């Protein structure tokens, strides 16, 4: 109890003091990169100690060490509702970023702002930990905005770059719209209810709660880069891959989902709200993946792969399966983080290049990357006995085995199919094929941390899924009875992608001509959403401002 | 040494510190630290009371 | 760095102040 | 503050069952928990046992001021500020505390939601009724006053509700 | 800083370690 | 410290006013033209094509390279709006009139399908589920005083 | 099969697709020369000062100054007796306000009704 | 409050009789000591305020401004001596003397227990303000701004002056405490309509409210660095304090009267906010920041709910610290590039490493970075406003979204990009500048530790 | 305008990359590049100017319906990832004079060599302009050409800024 | 980027091999001063292929004008080094 | 005219061209502000006793909750004042 409580919050307080070393003290120059990483190393180990107690004893304490304000009839405090989500999730973010931190030392070797980066990288982790452990909206909101500030700076890391400045703002602009739903909950609860801490809402259990959830859906949209608020996520890849991997492919864009899990009790009751969530998740996953099949730069495909995966994460919320959505995000966090790191090997290998039309033949030149890029994609593809299967298979069974909307439900089968369609392109174009890389080739991965970092993540993509799926508590019903074609429709339809995709891959070498397809230009340009929106609205506000 | 020095200063010290804060300032206030109550299963004995939960009913002895 | 000499000059504002 | 009296912040009795790990694999928590007992509970407690005497050696007690009671706005002649000065300041104290005791009533309801598990939807029914009655009373006391709340407007709120009910009873009579 | 552990190459397949 | 007349002035009501006007702005009178004379009264500043600064090729060397502007150039009335990050009108491969039509059709179809889906949702070939204890009415915080109306599920 | 690109307010014609470039004449070689030759005059003034060994700070640009000085349009332009700009320009900006009044006046009065009779549940309506 | 009044006064003899070359030495130290003593006013109580004598009184609503108010004065002296150095001693002391007087004319303004006294002291402030801008303003090009001040007094102060005097005869006295027990309902009648406007119109020009804000942007073109900081730090808040004050005797008539202001206020935010984008002038956009921000405060007062006043108290304190810092930040370029042009200079991060930090650090608070006090207030406005009418959320939603635009536009347009080639005088940040700026963010952030003080008497 | 001749070369230069983008594979692209080469060779000998006008018009609309939505771009050019990605690391050459003597004294070799740039900047200053005065067209330069030096060991007019510019990769 | 530095002399042999990989460029007619139009007999169409080959040989794009004026290897050598800041 | 200060007094701070005053003015500017007004000023607020009766409000909120339950009294009656004292019209 007391050990569980103390060890719950030691991790966060462990991280803070290193930051103080940048204001005070000049103790240790020229070691900050390695120095900072080890905190995340120790953070994961210590954080697991409550987890192991949490698993065995199911101890979900609430800790409010300091009171910060009290207004008339509403009382604020710095509360820590140690619950299911953070106890299991936090270790994932800690270790998933562990590889990134150690890897980032070599990736950003030439940058004089490496200390600033390491300083700033941890600062984002600070936001998420309090954000995830936040027991109240106000405490939650502070982190809910904190990531955005770090999100902007880390997106616009190369402040000289013209697009990076806009790109970070572009993320911001959508992010601002997200909080609008958030505050509505804050306003709705104080207005209707009389408190913001998550406890009392679940205590009162509102009978009629339609409006605040709409805000949650809207607020989740902004942070989930969903359809309608998607265009910003692709533009955030201008930053360093660790920025993209750590934030926009592992945890940052999943916060919108995170809260929805935190507020599972309310969304579930009104199935209409569940219906609302499915419509966004259904339309988003189909569109996000659909554009990925065309884009040239690998990082663009990677970003949409998370975007399409994000759809399933929301979709699970639309079916009243909270802890399962939690699983997919964590399982997704296991490997999708690795992929961008592995793709970084391609980026660094080709001297900072991403276009796959100058890539190929790295199977023998970079087998280790081919040994690491392939592994993660298998779980993404839905391959059995992988971290994706331990959730995709289990969740996909719930996709068609519960009261659903047929038109929206069909969007689920396509989504899984399109998930693997692009995967063969990356491997074929980048790894296999004839050598398309330029004449001066600098294929040399002779860096220790890269090798070490790739090792550690490869463990998670494989072993974790069975461990977690065989170690998580029972919080729902095991839905195992269903027709076999419905049982593994993902397996039935996932392979169909291979058949058509492989046909396309063979059609790549064939010396046949190129045809401009309306389903290609529309899907290649991202369905006109960025270009039309990035040129219509900006004129209106500025042009009409003078009036 | 690096691990040990940092351990005391940044791990053993704050954890000691957190203990006192909760152990004498946070808990002493009502409804400050809450914990979801332990689960109860058949045939478990209590310590504060000394009482024991009933076991479950007679299962039909299915093919299991 | 990777070669003898080839140490490039550093131009910056006067940070002494 | 010394500690909480049960009649003020009542708490449920605690019934933690005796552990029954039927497997032959040792429970790690026994060893690990002993470490925290031997590493964090005691040495801090060792310091704790030292601090107590130093607090006790040089002792001093600070008291809790109490406020007498004086006639309220029911007994003040028009524009007699000096007599009214007591009532409003006295009234501000009355309201000020009553704002908190709504929290305390909410403290029992909030905590009972969490500690009591999934049966919080059933267990804490008394806390709800303990809570609903006051809030209806509370809003009847200090609601619809605006930023310039005052006893006279606070009283006038009673005047409008009483003649809303007094008449209503006569209407329903 | 090991002293040019691997040399580069011109149009050749880079050295494998 | 520039001469008064070298600053923006009233509309040149006659070409002779334009002949001297274009000299202040240094522009050839042929291209120089003030905005239409009306109550608007922008003055006599050049009415350049309302376009995007991005158009000027970056690889041209200017005195404001990123801004891609030459020293002394007559600025744009909406120059603060037409900068690189702000309003841009770079040509696209596909027509604006077509792209807007193409985009609207895509969405206009997507919404319609959902209504049909929401008007024709999906349900597995099964009836309603069954819960004993009259739907756990008492376990959901029901009223002890009132007996829930029994909802008994028989064997089947 | 390639229709001429259809421009618009947010997407204009390319220079290459402009027929004026396919047909360039002597008078064009003066219009072209005027822009280029004139571009030298301001180039000559600015260049010498920028290269000056003993110049520190900034070099004033009257054209940039003109535009900055051109943003003070308060009383010398436009006249009160206008029916096309003053009246028409009045609608933009003021209309929403009158629109908002009915929006808020209607909505907020509707809010009072329920309180006047209890049609609105304000059970935990403590703060306000 | 004599303890605070007199020490400032003697600073005037300090300027004249101090070592001629130590006028900057003594002033800051001697003035600074007063700032430390400023804290003593915080001996607030739960129910009753702190009332000293028949003239001066202080409370939660005015307490933070007093402590805040004096804080500015040393900074204004700091920011000025660079360009005042150009001035001669015979005419230099003329600059300090006026500033010292305005401190007396301000602290007493927020502690006046009699409205006329408040009005009187409040009125004189324009003389220090105007003479600061006019005689020692970098621009003397005959902007003809006399119309606005002519209009302001005609429509503002003068009707207000008559308005006040009318009340005293009827009720009996104008002591602010006395009205707390003798205020009477103000029924809807034609006469009271005109009283209501005069009792409110004067401040709106100074908040400033929408439609009356034409005068503020032009000021910072003329006013030097010293004048600008106090204008938004202090002078703007005068209206809010008075409006929060006088509104004790405008019930229930204020309800219907409020709507015409509120729509201007609520709508004005988005119009004012987006106009920030098209402001080519550094100081104008910085000025525009105040225009949109204060509009929130006005609405909070008009809705007149117990929660709302807390936000204004927090918001009023919050903004003033920020913008006052911003003027110096942008002005810091005016002392290097000798103009206010935003677009002229860019990429200050490389030539001024630390300076980009301050722009980053201060910009966050403008865009309401949690948990900074700025969001605490701004958010409190949203909560209170939403109860008034749920539809109000949208305007707040868009305005905040817009807020991030200009909050980062200048931070982008100036702290990044290629250094302007022909610019070659970019000197390292000076100690005066480094320290002077740090005085702003520190207390602004440190207030986050104990925001309770700036929650008005409601808290 | 670039005259008729340049436009084809600029179009032909740009045309191949997009073709390469769609075909991608070197052997495949090399095949249809020759087929693309087989086009501009046919119209290589066209003489009648109006005849040459119509043909190139088609290469605009025809190219407009062949352009790849995502063509390959060199990172260090517009449309490339590495554009304006290292500008900040370049530093003005005029910031040295503000250096505190502590920083300056660390580099005795540098500044002594710098003095031969400032000295070379000023000693050659007066002569170079006089070179341009007589070499500048009357009433204003017609074209933006910069004449070279016309003596023994003479710096080109207006040379300081171009030469004294930073390096692509300074650190 | 580890440390692959470049030298003025080194670019020269790189240029030739790109000029050696040109089938039309006879090995015995390949030299530093071999004007493309005259000494090698390579026209604008031929030159662009070399420049295109060069662009793939150095990982930097040459603009439109900078590829036209290069009608001999020396200009390219005088051009590549100036672009890539090569001094030694 | 912009006579740069660093030229006259390279060891200056930005205040004056007098090294002693620039240093001394620097000392007081930093000292009183950071050393006295800032650091010490922060402390004063920290230990403000019962600011706005915050501490006593809670402590008295204890007894009444004890007393109100101790005798079964409703924790807050619907009457803020006492109706019995009041004498309404009609
Ligand atoms: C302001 C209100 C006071 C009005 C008095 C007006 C007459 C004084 C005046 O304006 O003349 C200024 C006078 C100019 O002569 P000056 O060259 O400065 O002499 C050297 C002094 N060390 O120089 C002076 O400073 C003489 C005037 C000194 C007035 C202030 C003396 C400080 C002690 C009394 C302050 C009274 C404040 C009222
Ligand atoms: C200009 C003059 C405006 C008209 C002033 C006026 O009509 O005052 C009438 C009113 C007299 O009423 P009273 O003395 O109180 O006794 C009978 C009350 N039942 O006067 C009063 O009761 C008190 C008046 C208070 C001070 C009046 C302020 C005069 C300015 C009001 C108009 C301001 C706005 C003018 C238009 C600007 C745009 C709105």
């Amino acid at each position: 109890m007391n050990m569980f409580s103390s060890l719950s919050l030691v991790t966060l307080l462990l991280l803070t003091m290193p930051i103080m070393m940048m204001s005070f003290n000049t103790y240790k120059p020229s070691n900050y990169p390695l120095y900072v990483k080890t905190a995340i190393s120790y953070a994961f180990i210590t954080s697991m100690i409550p987890t192991m107690m949490f698993i065995h004893s199911g101890q979900e304490l609430i800790i409010s060490n300091w009171h910060w304000l009290t207004i008339q009839t509403l009382k604020l405090s710095l509360s820590f509702k140690m619950d299911y989500f953070s106890m299991m999730f936090i270790p994932v973010a800690l270790f998933v970023t562990w590889s990134i931190m150690e890897f980032s030392m070599w990736y950003m070797y030439s940058d004089p702002n490496i200390n600033k980066f390491f300083k700033y990288l941890l600062l984002f982790l600070i936001t998420m930990l309090i954000l995830v452990t936040a027991n109240n909206l106000f405490q939650l909101f502070i982190g809910w905005e904190g990531v955005g500030i770090m999100s902007f700076l880390l997106i616009g890391w190369w402040y000289g770059r013209a697009d990076a400045n806009t790109a970070a703002l572009q993320a911001i602009l959508y992010n601002r719209i997200g909080d609008i739903g958030f505050i509505l909950a804050m306003a709705w609860f104080l207005t209707n209810l009389n408190t913001w801490d998550l406890q009392q809402i679940f205590m009162l259990n509102p009978s009629d709660s339609n409006m605040p959830l709409i805000g949650l859906a809207l607020a989740a949209t902004g942070k989930s880069a969903q359809f309608g608020l998607h265009p910003w996520l692709p533009s955030a890849m201008e930053g360093p891959t660790p920025v993209s991997a750590l934030l926009h492919s592992s945890t940052m864009v999943v916060a919108g989902i995170f809260l929805l899990i935190r507020f599972y009790p309310l969304t579930e009751n009104n199935k209409y709200i569940q219906s609302i969530t499915l419509c966004l998740g259904a339309i988003t996953t189909l569109f996000t993946a659909m554009c990925a099949l065309t884009q040239n730069d690998i990082k663009k495909i990677i970003a949409f792969s998370t975007s399409s995966q994000l759809g399933l994460m929301m979709v699970t919320i639309g079916i009243n399966q909270p802890y399962l959505a939690f699983l997919h995000i964590c399982t997704h966090a296991f490997f999708k983080a690795m992929l961008f790191m592995c793709s970084g090997s391609i980026i660094h290998s080709l001297n900072d290049e991403q276009d796959i039309r100058k890539m190929g033949g790295l199977f023998k030149a970079m087998p280790f990357t081919t040994t690491a890029l392939i592994v993660g994609s298998l779980a993404l593809t839905g391959m059995p006995f992988l971290t994706g299967f331990y959730s995709k298979d289990l969740i996909i069974e719930a996709a068609n085995t519960s009261y659903t909307n047929a038109w929206a439900l069909l969007m689920t089968l396509i989504a899984t199919s399109f998930t693997a369609i692009y995967s063969t392109r990356i491997i074929f174009f980048a790894l296999l094929g004839q050598p398309r890389f330029p004449t001066l080739v600098n294929i040399n991965e002779n860096n220790p941390l890269l090798i070490n970092s790739i090792k550690r993540l490869l463990i998670g993509s494989l072993f974790a899924g069975y461990i977690i799926s065989n170690n998580i508590p029972p919080t729902t019903i095991p839905q195992m009875t269903m027709p076999y074609y419905l049982k593994t429709t993902a397996l039935i339809v996932t392979i169909l992608g291979f058949i058509l995709a492989l046909e396309i891959s063979n059609m790549t070498k064939n010396l046949k001509y190129h045809y401009p397809s309306n389903a290609f230009k529309f899907s290649t340009l991202l369905g006109y959403f960025p270009t039309i929106m990035h040129r219509l609205a900006p004129y209106m506000n500025l042009s009409m401002s003078q009036k | 040494y690096r691990h040990s020095i940092f351990a005391f200063t940044h791990v053993l010290i704050p954890v000691w510190i957190i203990h006192y804060y909760l152990k004498y300032h946070v808990t002493t206030k009502p409804y400050t630290i809450v914990e979801k109550k332990p689960r109860i299963f058949p045939g478990d004995t209590i310590l504060e009371t000394g009482e024991v939960i009933p076991p479950m009913k007679e299962f039909p002895d299915q093919h299991h | 760095s990777g070669d003898h000499g080839k140490r490039l000059f550093i131009i910056k504002p006067s940070g002494f102040y | 503050p010394d500690s909480w009296d049960k009649d003020v912040y009542p708490e449920p009795p605690r019934r933690t069952p005796a552990p029954s790990p039927q497997t032959s694999l040792p429970n790690p928590i026994t060893y690990l928990t002993k470490a925290f007992d031997l590493l964090v509970d005691r040495p801090v407690t060792l310091v704790r046992e030292f601090i107590e005497r130093q607090h006790a050696k040089n002792k001093y007690y600070y008291y809790h001021r109490e406020f007498r009671r004086v006639p309220d706005i029911t007994e003040c002649q028009e524009k007699d500020v000096l007599c009214m000065f007591e009532a409003e300041m006295q009234w501000r104290r009355d309201y000020k505390v009553d704002q908190e005791i709504v929290n305390i009533i909410q403290e029992r309801l909030k905590a009972c939601q969490q500690r009591e598990g999934e049966s919080h939807r059933q267990n804490c029914a008394k806390e709800l009724e303990q809570f609903t009655q006051v809030v209806k009373a509370y809003q009847d006391r200090y609601h619809d006053l605006g930023a310039h709340y005052s006893a006279r407007k606070c009283l006038a709120k009673q005047k409008q509700r009483m003649l809303a009910e007094r008449k209503a009873a006569k209407e329903a009579a | 800083g090991g002293g040019a552990h691997i040399e580069p190459r011109y149009r050749q397949f880079p050295q494998l370690t | 410290h520039i001469t008064k007349d070298m600053l923006p002035g009233p509309y040149p009501k006659t070409p002779e006013e334009r002949a001297a006007a274009a000299k202040k702005y240094n522009m050839r009178v042929e291209d120089y033209e003030p905005y239409p004379d009306d109550g608007t009264g922008y003055g006599d500043y050049p009415k350049l094509p309302d376009r995007s600064q991005q158009e000027r090729d970056p690889w041209y060397d200017w005195d404001h390279p990123d801004l891609r502007l030459n020293w002394g150039e007559p600025m744009h009335w909406d120059l603060d709006m037409y900068i690189r990050n702000r309003v841009d009108t770079s040509p696209t491969p596909v027509n604006w009139n077509l792209m807007c039509k193409h985009l609207f059709g895509f969405v206009a179809f997507m919404l319609f399908m959902f209504w049909v889906g929401e008007t024709y949702p999906a349900y597995q070939p099964v009836g309603p589920k069954q819960y004993p204890y009259n739907n756990l009415y008492l376990e959901r915080g029901g009223d002890p005083n009132k007996e829930p109306e029994p909802v008994v599920h028989y064997e089947i | 099969s390639f229709p001429k690109y259809e421009a618009s307010r947010l997407s204009s014609l390319p220079t290459t697709l402009d027929p004026a470039e396919y047909d360039i004449s002597s008078e064009t070689r003066k219009a072209q020369a005027e822009r280029l030759a004139i571009r030298s005059r301001l180039k000559r003034e600015y260049q010498l000062q920028y290269y000056d060994p003993s110049r520190r700070g900034v070099i004033e640009d009257p054209a940039l100054v003109r535009w900055t000085y051109a943003r003070s349009a308060n009383i010398y332009p436009n006249f009160r007796p206008n029916t096309k700009t003053s009246l028409l320009g009045a609608l933009f900006g003021i209309g929403p306000l009158v629109f908002w009044y009915y929006v808020f006046k209607t909505d907020r009065d509707r809010k009072e009704k329920l309180i006047q009779e209890g049609k609105l549940d304000r059970t935990f309506n403590i703060s306000y | 409050m004599l303890k605070y009044i007199i020490p400032t006064i003697m600073l005037m003899p300090l300027t004249w009789l101090s070592k001629n070359n130590m006028i900057w030495v003594n002033s800051t130290a001697h003035s600074l000591l007063i700032s430390f003593t400023s804290l003593l006013l915080m001996n607030q109580f739960g129910d009753n305020s702190l009332n000293f004598s028949l003239l001066f009184f202080s409370d939660s609503l005015s307490t933070p401004l007093l402590i805040l108010t004096m804080w500015l004065l040393p900074l204004m002296l700091m920011a000025s001596q660079h360009h005042l150095s150009k001035e001669n001693l015979t005419r230099k002391k003329l600059f300090i003397t006026m500033l010292i007087s305005l401190q007396l004319f301000l602290i007493m303004t927020f502690t006046a227990m009699e409205l006329i006294l408040f009005y009187i002291l409040f009125e004189a402030t324009l003389v220090p303000t105007l003479i600061i801008i006019t005689r020692w303003g970098n621009q003397t090009e005959r902007l003809n701004a006399g119309l606005y001040f002519l209009f302001y007094t005609l429509a503002g102060s003068l009707p207000l002056l008559v308005a006040l005097i009318y009340i005293q005869n009827t009720v009996g006295s104008l002591n602010f405490l006395m009205l707390q027990y003798w205020v009477q309902p103000v029924h809807n009648s034609w006469s009271n309509v005109f009283m209501w406007l005069a009792c409110m119109m004067a401040f709106m020009v100074k908040m400033p409210l929408y439609g009356l804000h034409l005068w503020l942007p032009k000021a910072h073109v003329e006013a030097p660095i010293a004048g600008s900081m106090v204008l938004a730090a202090v002078l703007l808040k005068l209206g809010g304090y008075g409006m929060l004050r006088i509104t004790l005797i405008l019930n229930p008539m204020t309800d219907f009267m409020a709507y015409p202001f509120i729509m201007l206020s609520l709508w004005g935010m988005i119009m004012t906010s987006s106009i920030c984008l098209r402001q080519t002038d550094l100081k104008s956009l910085i000025a525009y920041s105040s225009v949109s921000h204060m509009a929130l405060v006005i609405v909070a007062i008009l809705i007149q709910t117990p929660w709302s006043y807390m936000g204004a108290t927090a918001l009023m304190i919050a903004h003033g610290l920020t913008s006052s810092m911003l003027f110096c930040l942008a002005n810091s370029n005016y002392e290097r590039i000798h103009s206010r042009t935003m677009i002229l200079a860019r990429g200050l991060q490389t030539l001024l490493p630390l300076m980009a930090t301050w722009w980053l650090l201060a910009s966050l608070t403008n865009l309401a970075l949690p948990p900074t006090i700025n969001l605490i207030g701004e958010l409190f406005v949203v909560m209170s406003t939403f109860s008034w009418s749920n539809i109000t959320i949208i305007l707040m939603g868009v305005n905040m979204v817009i807020t991030a635009l200009y909050s980062l536009y200048m931070l982008i347009m100036t702290q990044r990009g290629k250094y302007t080639y022909h610019i070659n005088n970019i000197s390292p940040s000076f100690t005066r500048e480094n320290a002077l700026m740090s005085l702003h963010i520190l207390p602004l952030l440190l207030l986050t530790l104990n925001p309770k003080i700036i929650l008005g008497p409601l808290y | 305008y670039l005259t008729h001749q340049q436009k084809v070369l600029r179009l032909y230069k740009r045309a191949l990359r997009h073709l390469e983008s769609w075909c991608i594979h070197r052997d495949k692209y090399r095949y249809f590049a020759c087929l693309l080469r087989a086009r501009f060779d046919e119209h290589k000998n066209e003489k009648d100017m109006v005849k040459a006008t119509q043909l190139l018009r088609e290469a605009e609309e025809e190219f407009w319906h062949g352009q790849h939505p995502q063509p390959y771009i060199f990172p260090e050019s517009p449309g490339g990832t590495s554009y304006e990605r290292y500008e900040c690391y370049k530093v003005p050459e005029w910031c040295l004079d503000d250096w505190h003597p502590s920083e300056k004294a660390m580099y005795p070799d540098y500044f002594a060599k710098r003095e031969q740039w400032k000295k070379l900047r000023r000693e050659s200053w007066e002569r170079e302009v006089k070179q341009l005065q007589e070499e500048t067209p009357v009433g204003g330069p017609r074209t933006e050409a910069l004449p070279p030096a016309r003596k023994q060991g003479d710096l080109p007019p207006l040379w300081w800024h171009i030469v004294t510019r930073p390096r692509e990769r300074p650190m | 980027s580890d440390a692959p530095p470049l030298t003025l002399e080194g670019i020269k042999d790189r240029v030739l091999y790109v000029l050696k990989l040109y089938d039309k460029i006879d090995p015995e007619k390949l030299s530093v001063n071999s004007h493309f139009m005259k000494d090698l007999g390579l026209d604008s169409l031929d030159q662009v292929e070399i420049i295109m080959a060069m662009e793939d040989e150095f990982g930097f794009e040459i603009p439109d004008i900078d590829a036209e004026k290069l009608m001999c290897p020396q200009e390219i050598v005088d051009y590549i080094a100036d672009k890539k800041d090569v001094y030694e | 005219e912009d006579e740069n200060l660093y030229e006259k007094n390279p060891d200056s701070h930005g205040y004056d061209k007098d090294p002693a005053v620039d240093i001394w003015n620097m000392r007081v500017v930093f000292f009183f502000g950071f050393s006295i007004v800032l650091v010490l000023g922060s402390t004063f607020v920290a230990y403000l006793p019962d600011y706005r009766m915050q501490e006593w409000a809670r402590r008295e909120a204890e007894r009444l909750v004890k007393y109100r339950e101790a005798h079964g009294l409703p924790i807050m009656e619907s009457n803020c004042f006492d109706p019995s004292k009041i004498q309404l019209p009609e």
